């Protein structure tokens, strides 16, 4: 009885096991861009 | 005040409608489609918090036709044919350009 | 930003710039209290929305009722957005469903002016 670390999450829905994968690569191969003007 | 009258309204208003959502534990993420009769694009908007907020921009060609991804090429500038991040404060500058590009 | 319908709204402000302060429906119609705009300037009005009941169809024909709200901006603010907006934008306008997307170019880009 020592407790636990978690994170809070919303209601926006789970994602499949691809859609984690595809998170995590499109973080590490995105074009960084500042703005559009 | 529902979530499907929100959605409506903003279909109907700025011609983006949201298809799948989803939290990972990276961020909160959209399926999301703009446009109107002249072009559509359909892309993936992810907003990871570090606070400040970061937007990843992730096009979606698979539900074009062939014809219509030749008028896109043509429409869209090469960085949004491409995975793009940049922080929450440009995201509507970025919804203008589609537009615009759209547009065309 | 817990709830899923505030994530909602929180997105299409920041991506549309629009603000919807207030939703509700009374014998007028439905209606959107909103905000549209950003640094260049903003535009406080309502949205309504007139479904009357088509002749042979469930699909509802859909009138929008736009509504300007000047009074309670400032002098100042309101002669900045008279040299940006078009007249027609500071009266009360009707226009059906299908040129709501032309109607939100239109103010867009007056803002952005």
């Amino acid at each position: 009885d020592e407790g636990f670390e978690f994170r809070r999450h919303s209601n926006l829905g789970v994602p499949t096991l691809g859609e984690r994968l595809d998170s995590l690569h499109e973080i590490k191969s995105a074009r960084r861009m500042d703005h559009f003007n | 005040e529902t979530i499907e009258i929100i959605k409506d309204l903003f279909e109907h208003l700025c011609g983006v409608r949201v298809h799948r959502t989803y939290e990972d534990d990276t961020g909160l993420w959209f399926d999301t489609s703009q446009g109107s009769k002249n072009g559509i694009m359909d892309y993936k908007l992810g907003f990871v918090k570090s606070v400040d907020t970061e937007v990843i921009y992730v096009p979606l060609l698979k539900q074009r036709t062939a014809e219509e991804l030749q008028e896109l090429q043509k429409k869209l500038p090469d960085y949004l044919f491409e995975t793009l991040s940049f922080p929450l404060r440009s995201l509507n500058q970025f919804y203008i350009k589609m537009s615009k590009s759209l547009n065309k």
